[PDB]
Parts: C-alpha cells; structure tokens; sequence
RNA sequence: UAGCGCCGGCCAACUCCGUGCCAGCAGCCGCGGUAAUACGGAGGGCGCGAGCGUUACCCGGAUUCACUGGGCGUAAAGGGCGUGUAGGCGGCCUGGGGCGUCCCAUGUGAAAGACCACGGCUCAACCGUGGGGGAGCGUGGGAUACGCUCAGGCUAGACG
RNA sequence: CCUGGUCCACCCGUGACGCUGAGGCGCGAAAGCGUGGGGAGCAAACCGGAUCCGGGUAGUCCACGCCCUAAACGAUGCGCGCUAGGUCUCUGGGUCUCCUGGGGGCCGAAGCUAACGCGUUAAGCGCGCCGCCUGGGGAGUACGGCCGCAAGGC
RNA sequence: AGCUGUACCGGAAGGUGCGGCUGG
C-alpha cells in the first residue's frame, strides 16, 4: 500500500520532470499543499491547482523548464535538478535551529515542518525555531 | 489554409508507425490514418519562413537534403532554381563533421572537369581515359550540388528527420540549425525549425519547396 | 595561450597474425587559468602523434568554469561509471587539496582552493572524465535566479 | 663534538669496481646465472639533525560493517514455498490532550585538559588571570506543522 | 462427486478492518528408510561375452508412517504508486474493427548497468518490512547442540 | 556435451540408475 505520500509526491514530481511534461496530477491533501505552495513562492513549479479526477479531489501541478537549448540532446535544464526526501515512516528526522542544513552554499532550499508551519531554510531560521526535515530541494 | 488542404499535406502515416513525441500535433484519426492539425502547422510555417527570409537577407546559405524516391526530381529543380547548394542522390556520412575529406573530393572532381577540357588528353591512352571517364561520372553523380559549398553552411534543409537522420545528427553536433518536413513518424526535438507535413505525395513536397525557394529568391 | 600537461601515458597491445601490435593512449588537460579547460583522450602507434592528436582533440571539447575568488560556487557530488568525484569550495588561501588527475584538471582551470575526494573505482580515465562532467554542471547565484525567477 | 637512514617504482635523490640464481636484499611488486641505477665497497647526492633508524600496539588511508557513507541476475550475497505470533510501518476531513518534536528562562554540566585574549620565566615548552563554548539532564512557561493518543465523519486501500 | 484459488460486469453494503513478518505450524521433484501388498516393461549393485550387447535383485507402482535435499533458477523476496510506444498470443466485457480489464512473450523512449543486458511482468524513479555478504583455499570441514531407526539435515 | 541432488561400485586417471538446468 502507499506508506509515504510526500515521498509519493516528490517521486511524482521528479518522474515528471525526467520526461519534460507540462503538468502532473496528485491525490489532495492540506499538507501536500501547504509544500506545493512553498515550491511556487520559491518558483520551482509555474505552480498548482486543485481540480478533480472522475470524482476525486485531485491537484494539477504546471512544472517549469529551462530554455531549448543547442548542440547534441537539445533537452533544457531542469529547475528542479535534485529533490530528496530526508525524514521517511520509520526514521524521523528533527533538528534545531543550530543544526538547520544549508543546501548548496543557499543555491537550494529545505523543507522544515516546524511549530509555525511549512517553512523553508531561511526563513526557518529567521523566526528562529526548529522542526522535522521534510525534504531538500535544489 | 486553402491552399494545404488540396494538396493533401495534412494526411500522415498509419498508427502504426506514429511517434509519441509528435502527438502534440495530431488533430484527430480518421479511417485507420492520422491527421496533422492544419492551424499548428500554419503558424510554425509562418515562424520557419520568417527565419528562413531573415537568413536569406543576411546573404546566408542554405543546403538542401531530400534522397526519398520521388523528391530527388523535385529537390533537383527547386535548388538549381537559386544559389543554393542540395545533396539529392545519397547522404555520404561524413559530409559536415568531415568536411575537409568531402571537399578533397571536390578538388578531385574539379582537377577531373578541367583535364578532359584541356587539350593534354591526347596522352593517356583509350583505356586509361575510359577509366577517368568511369571516375568522372561517379563523382559527378554523387558529388553535383555539394561542389557550391566553399565552406560550412549556415542552414540545413531536410525532407525527412527520420530517413535522413546522420545529417540531422551531423547539424546538431556542429550547431547548425535544422529545418524539416517532418510527419507523424518524425522526432519533434531534434529539430529547430519543423514544418507538420508530409515526405510521401509529391504534390505537398512541391508546393512547400516552391514556397520556400520564392521566398529565398524574393528576400534576395 | 593554452599551456599543456600530460595526465598518463599507457601502451595497450593487440593480437595478429604471429606477433603483437602496440598502440599508445595519451590523455592530456589543457587550460589558460582563467576559467576555460579541456579534456581529451588520443590514441595513435607513435607517442607523439598520441600526444598531438590528444591536445588536438582537447582544443574542441571545451569548458567554462564559473569561477569565483578562485573557487568553486558550491559543492558537488558527481558519479561516471563505477567512479565518484566530490568537490567542496573552499576559503582563500587553501590550496588545491586533489590526487594527480583532480589537482591537474583544477589547475589548469584556475582553480586555487578546493576540497576533492575520489570514491569507488579509481581508474585515470574515469576520474578525469567524471571531473569535467563535474566542471561542466556548475552554476552561480544569478544562473539559478535567472531560471527561477526570469 | 657530527651523526643516522636512504638513493628501481611507490618516494626526494646516480656512476664505477667485487661476486654470477652463490654470497645476499626484500614493506608490496620483485632484484641476483657477465651488465646489476635493487647484493657488498667507494665516489657522489637526498632527508633529518644530538639525534636517526628498527620492532610491538592504536587510528587513519579502509566508503574494507557503508547512520553521515556500500551492497545481493552472472563477481560473496534473495530464505525451496505458503499461513501466521511478537515486532516494525501505515489512506483523508474536522476537533480535544500536548507524550514525542520545537522554542524561551533558569539550575547543573567541579578543578585541571580543549578554544580565545592578555600577562610572568632573556623566547618557547611551562605557568598564571579573565572570557566564553559545551553533548546531556532537572524545574517553570509557550506552539500545534509532523509523529502519538482519544473522539467524531468519508470512500480512492481492503473485504463482501 | 467433494473442494481451493482467480478473473470480469453491476458500482449494491462495511468505513482503514492494510503491508511485511524473527520464531512456530503446514507443504515440499527425485533419490532413500519402516510396516504390509504388488510386480508387465525398464533398470543401480551383480552374473556372462568383444574388449557396446544378453540377463538380473533392490527400486520405479499402491496404503499408511518417516526422510526434507537440488542448476528447489527468472541464478531476480513481498506489497503499493509513477514513468513513450509497437507487435504476437490466452481468456473476459462493451456502443464492434474499434474501445476497455486480467495473464503469457518479443522489439524498444527516458532511465539504470562494469559490461552482457533490463526496460508498465524493471535489473528505472521511490516508500515500508524480512532474509543474506565482508578475499581464495582449508570447508559446508572439526567440536557442541537440535532433529532422525539409518543414510544424513539445520 | 557439461554441471548438479541422491544411491551404489571385488575390472574406479572414474562408471551407472532416478530425476533437474543451460551456466552447451
């Protein structure tokens, strides 16, 4: 059965990347949400949007790519060149305020679940609270 | 529009043989056959002509890559018909990414037309000339059209990505921009500059041709 | 403009008729210490030949280092084959901490300070091949915000 | 007062004479049967220096027990299969509790050792004064995003 | 005759009742053993010939108990989600030349691999749980323990 | 053809019976 829908979200999300399509549909849910519209503040994804499927919530998720580009394998860059997911059902990760990662030197950006919600790095650090490492984007 | 749909441009290939990559451009099926939407190919036609008139103007050249059965006649006339060079008989691998080899050749090829022009032919006996006949002939067939390139052209022309895909494969290794007649079997991303059409039916092969050397002749 | 350095010579062998062929590989790094290096890899039946067609074929396959204060933007990991490079920045006045291949690679970049590890499989040719593949998949602040946000 | 090791590759530093799978060297690869920069001596040269080498033990290199940071088709590695106990893990929509989790304040975390600053032995080792840092735990007060628990609802898993 | 699993259509009911599984319990080709039957053909060991052929006991068969191994292999643990297609074939359902499920193969996008190759039946991208590896030989050997009448197995 | 579990060799630089696999 499906034991980690974020990990199910991530891999989505990168499997549609990998094949340069326009848009991905995801089963809803309010936290899944709250990380997608952390994604779009950030500009990772052109961004998302809840519609339903054959009767079941649903969110439509508009990715974005880089220019075409020239030479042998004219693929663009990808935006998101690398999302992981760091806490998983069966090993919790939680870290303080001293010990929020720094992702490629602040290119990338992290996840924290924190008492005051969905945050990134930054800005997690600036409110100056800790919280469970979601994943890590860059 | 008007003017495609007599000439039956919009009529692609089986399911049989369709690319993925190219259902972007699928308009509907009808009758076991797939159908190209007219619009979409009207507006990357205008873009591709708007490219092609710019390259025109800038006084660059363009080469012609059309070896299907019926387009050799067709591709034959509509480069002569301008400065243009074309490769219509067969792509020898190796003509951008080995230029130097291909126009040693060239040299060859001129080194032979000017020797049986000269009046010192009158050594080498009967034989010896059939056999520089023989040489001749060959590298007249093959090597006509490409002669006009003095160097690296600025432009490709191809009427099929799929069939003439060393050429394809050539252009995008030396960053030269590609411009195709693709169908519903064709590869979409390989291409710069693509034109939604047809590589059988002669009649759409003709009409494109006419219409992109007009504009090449016009924007001179 | 471009000065050159030989990263190894090897001498392979074939079989024929009653007798043994030799063919040399030379894989040589050129750069200028501004920001540009190239790779390349020649095999010929003398040395020097090898030497020239390696240094031949290097002057095309060519890259940009976006270099700053003589250092890497930021830290990467990058797998070839069986063979892993990691490359960490580091602070002015560090040095070039790397093995034969990395540290001749990074040189000829104008690279200055670095921190570089090799894991897995540590063959030269790999090693070399997965330091430009490294080299080639940098980007700086404003190539991430231009993408981003544009 | 100037000694000790080494000079084939790893690894910095080469030439003569003596012996001819003998005498020997050897950390690994290996060197020695007429050329041997690898044995012994000499000349010369590298490295350290009142020290220089050898042996024994620990960590590293070893990502070679892989939490950071490995793997299991053919290199070592999927149990001969099923049912299932303990254990491990677990759909979405609102609430209550605040155990895990995060934050703030405070007590402790002795002295010496580690770090920083200044200072006393002619300098340094050595020592002194001062300032912090510190994993963890106790007490008091906050938050509810995630895990947990207690209530209610749903049908996308499962079952009929 | 009795009985297990499974698939499809209707979308009618329960409202998370799910996945995995150290030990345990059961099944487990062939060969082999015990208590009884049976024995056409074939055949270990064995009896003869020229140095493969002719015979021939156990065994192969049945009932009830043991034994528990293997190139027990797809040399690929189980469950769920995502990621282009083409072709052949088995079996269902529809508005029937096509559309939609569930199996068995072959070519191949992206991707993975040291390579061979894998590729919606993944050896790809991931999550959950169990089993196993730490250079070759010695060696699946020695001692100990458990199982079995014994060979032997773990 | 090779390999393999098992069961036997008083004409054993290996042989045979019952299977199984292609790593022919």
């Amino acid at each position: 059965m499906l034991t980690d829908p974020i990990a199910d979200m991530l891999t989505r999300i990168r499997n549609a990347t990998r094949v340069y399509k326009e848009s991905t549909d995801v089963p809803a849910s309010r936290f899944k949400e709250e990380i997608l519209r952390i994604l779009a503040r950030e500009g990772f994804i052109k961004g998302y949007e809840r519609v339903d499927v054959d009767g079941k919530p649903y969110l439509r998720v508009y990715l974005k790519y880089g220019p075409r580009r020239q030479g042998p394998d004219p693929r663009p860059e990808q935006v998101i060149h690398h999302i992981r997911r760091i806490s998983k059902p069966g090993r919790r990760v939680y870290v303080g305020v001293k010990e929020i990662p720094r992702v490629r030197r602040g290119l990338g950006i992290a996840i924290l679940s924190t008492s005051k919600g969905v945050l990134t790095d930054r800005e997690a650090r600036k409110l100056g609270v800790g919280g469970e490492l979601i994943c890590e984007v860059w | 529009v008007k003017e495609l749909l007599e000439a039956g441009v919009h009529f692609g290939h089986e399911r049989k043989r369709w690319n993925p990559k190219f259902a972007r451009y699928i308009y509907a099926e009808r009758n076991g056959i797939h159908i190209i939407d007219l619009q979409k190919t009207m507006e990357e036609l205008e873009r591709t002509f708007r490219f092609i008139e710019d390259l025109a103007m800038r006084g660059g050249t363009i080469l012609f890559v059309g070896t299907k059965k019926q387009a050799q006649d067709i591709v034959r006339m509509e480069a002569e018909r301008a400065g243009m060079p074309y490769v219509n008989q067969r792509w020898l691998g190796g003509m951008l990414t080995n230029f130097k080899t291909i126009s040693q050749r060239v040299h060859r090829l001129e080194e032979l037309e000017a020797l049986f022009a000269s009046p010192e032919i009158e050594e080498r006996p009967k034989k010896e000339q059939v056999r520089l006949k023989h040489e001749l002939e060959r590298l007249q067939k093959y090597l006509s059209g490409f002669r006009l390139l003095k160097r690296l052209p600025d432009a490709i022309f191809v009427v099929d990505p799929t069939k003439e895909a060393i050429a394809v494969r050539e252009a995008r290794k030396l960053f030269i921009p590609v411009i195709a007649l693709a169908d519903t079997d064709s590869d979409p991303d390989l291409v710069d500059y693509i034109i939604p059409g047809n590589d059988d039916a002669i009649r759409s092969i003709q009409l494109i041709l006419s219409r992109a050397v007009d504009l090449i002749i016009q924007a001179r | 403009d471009f000065e050159e350095k030989m990263i190894l010579i090897r001498r392979t062998a074939r079989m024929q008729a009653g007798g043994r062929r030799f063919r040399f590989g030379a894989l040589v790094v050129v750069g200028d210490r501004q920001g540009r290096v190239g790779l390349g890899f020649g095999k010929a039946p003398e040395v020097p030949l090898a030497v020239q067609k390696a240094g031949y074929y290097a002057r095309r396959n060519m890259v940009e280092v976006p270099l700053q204060n003589g250092t890497i933007p930021h830290e990467i990991e990058v797998e070839f084959g069986a063979s892993k490079i990691v490359l960490k920045p580091a602070a002015p006045g560090t040095g070039v901490i790397a093995g034969a291949v990395p540290r001749a690679i990074l040189e000829l970049a104008g690279v200055t300070d670095i921190l570089t590890k090799e894991l897995g499989s540590r063959n030269p040719i790999n090693i070399a091949y997965a330091t430009m593949e490294a080299l080639r998949q940098l980007r700086t602040k404003a190539d991430v915000e231009r993408l981003r946000k544009g």
